[PDB]
Formats: structure tokens, sequence, C-alpha cells
């Protein structure tokens, strides 16, 4: 009962989740662009785009 | 150094690259205006001006 490793697994295909990196000096750097800097915002249109294999 | 997440730190946000000189110790000028130079000597036993 209650053992660390398992017998089997189960998972589901449909939705995948994909999880990125991103430093934190491209995060802050837009952030000080995005408000004082070249003003920039698309909106919605910018919630994703595609990936590659 | 990367970790198998995905997660990398490269050459750029470490040290900043840039074409310089191999050496800053010599550097000259002439009449004010910068300018490099190369000093020729004379072998042992040759001659001048040919």
């Amino acid at each position: 009962n209650g053992q660390a490793n398992a017998m089997a697994t189960v998972q589901q295909l449909d939705p995948i989740y994909v999880d990125v990196t991103q430093p934190s000096t491209a995060l802050l750097r837009l952030r000080r662009e995005l408000a004082s800097g070249q003003l920039e915002r698309a909106g919605d249109n910018a919630a994703k785009v595609s990936l590659k294999l | 150094k990367v970790n198998p997440d995905g997660s990398q730190v490269r050459l750029k946000d470490v040290a900043d690259v840039g074409l310089g000189g191999q050496d800053y110790s010599i550097n000259a000028q002439f009449n004010g205006s910068p300018a490099s130079g190369i000093a020729i000597k004379l072998a042992t036993g040759a001659n001048a001006l040919d």
C-alpha cells in the first residue's frame, strides 16, 4: 500500500501541454519596452502562434 | 549551461563579445591623426638601398 514505484501508467493525448522556458532578462526588457520605449500591444490576436517539431 | 527542461544560459548574458585588438599596449599617431605603422629592420649582411 502506497509504494513509490508505479505498476503501470495511463495518459491522455488530447490535448497536450507544452511548456517552454524564457530568460528573465528578455521579460524585463519587454516590460520596459512595452510601456515607455517603443509602445506596442497587439491584443487577443497575440494569444498564441504555432510551434516547430 | 542547459537543463533537461529546456532552460539554458549562453555566452551573451554573461559576457559581451566583440571584435577588438589582440594587444592594446602600442598605438601611434602621425601629426595628431591616429595611425598605425610597421618598422623595418635590416637583415645582417644585407644592403640598404636595394
